[PDB]
């Protein structure tokens, strides 16, 4: 019946500290297609976070790209929040460099 | 190399909400070039496909035309899937299809696509013979028996082996700088202690087009598939994508595996290893 | 270029 996201958060180019870059939050596999996809700097959520088109692969599973631009630093921490029908709080995943 | 164009359309009801909204994304390979949203007076085109922006006019107005034609057609085919389901005017339901042509590198028909699902399943497909349909259940088995009395399977492989064939050729020509070109990987391997004992080696590669592509650890030559985590290939944001393959080994054991990339890019398969 | 549905279900 429904299918639950899976969450992929990471950077356009390799990061680099001082280095202007894009964080993305990949969203793919999730039937139906409404989601709520926030991205977070610091726990808190990121204005003008842009997305790409709604488009969904051979399975019918729908699939959203986030983006935002970013100046990645050491103390700074990144995550994608994300909300679905087939959850039952709002899922939390951490940018981490090495994934 | 071989190309494909498809179609996404997807069509949603929300009850007490307004009429279904209704969307088709054009792509060529993984380039979207069109979507169509009734949710927008026209078409929206993509920067990163200038080469749509050529078409003038005539096109754009048949296109818009047939996607009001399909929006009329799609939100009456939600109206009558509630009956075919014994299903109450209260839910939200999602009809997709998923069409188009897959072409060699003459640009001749290799196959076409037709496929249709109701809340994620299977419902109608327009079989590989471009003849026959595969009815998922006894619903569509009644699409099915209303479709070979019109004939529309003709109907729709003369578009699949017509315009389909013949518009993604043009659509190559036009965007022959990008469309033709395959950005092959960047790859590179990364090595992190899980423990004292055993470590992860991750084999990355970036900034490739088309998305298609093969990555695998091998062990003294032996696939690892069974255990190779595989993330699934996403897109950078750029129009290209990304993927990595991991392997736990037991520490001191690193130089055994090899990882071995295959992608459209690539003249041969590339090998490599950790490089400490 | 578009594919008009030639019937729905």
């Amino acid at each position: 019946i429904q299918r639950t996201p899976k969450i992929q958060v990471y950077s356009r180019h390799p990061a680099e500290n001082g280095k202007s870059n894009f964080l993305n939050c990949y969203v793919s596999g999730f039937h139906p297609s409404d989601i709520e996809v926030d991205l977070l700097k610091n726990g808190e959520r990121i204005e003008k976070v842009e997305h790409s088109d709604l488009s969904f692969s051979k399975d019918w599973s729908f699939y959203l790209l986030y983006y935002t631009e970013f100046t990645p630093t050491e103390k700074d921490e990144y995550a994608c929040r994300v909300n679905h029908v087939t959850l039952s709080q709002p899922k939390i995943v951490k940018w981490d460099r090495d994934m | 190399g071989s190309h494909s164009m498809r179609y996404f359309d997807t069509a949603m009801s929300r009850p007490g909400r307004g009429e279904p909204r209704f969307i088709s994304v054009g792509y060529v390979d993984d380039t979207q070039f069109v979507r169509f949203d009734s949710d927008a007076a026209s078409p929206r085109e993509e920067p990163r496909a200038p080469w749509i922006e050529q078409e003038g006019p005539e096109y754009w107005d048949r296109n818009t035309q047939i996607f009001k034609t399909n929006t009329q057609t799609d939100r009456e085919s939600l109206r009558i899937l509630l009956r075919y389901y014994n299903q109450s005017e209260a839910g939200s339901h999602t009809l997709q299809s998923m069409y188009g042509c897959d072409v060699g590198p003459d640009g001749r028909l290799l196959r076409g696509h037709n496929q249709y699902a109701y809340d994620g399943k299977d419902y109608i497909a327009l079989n590989e013979d471009l003849r026959s349909w595969t009815a998922a259940d006894t619903a569509a088995q009644i699409t099915q028996r209303k479709w070979e009395a019109a004939r529309v399977a003709e109907q729709d492989r003369a578009y699949l082996e017509g315009t389909c064939v013949e518009w993604l050729r043009r659509y190559l020509e036009n965007g022959k700088d990008t469309l033709e070109r395959a950005d092959p990987p960047k790859t590179h391997v990364t090595h992190h202690p899980i423990s004292d004992h055993e470590a992860t080696l991750r084999c990355w590669a970036l900034g490739f087009y088309p998305a298609e592509i093969t990555l695998t650890w091998q062990r003294d030559g032996e696939d690892q598939t069974q255990d190779t985590e595989l993330v699934e290939t996403r897109p950078a944001g750029d129009r290209t994508f990304q993927k990595w393959a991991a392997v736990v080994v037991p520490s001191g054991e690193e130089q055994r595996y090899t990882c071995h990339v295959q992608h459209e890019g690539l003249p041969k398969p590339l090998t490599l290893r950790w490089e400490p | 270029f578009l594919r008009g549905r030639a019937y729905g279900l």
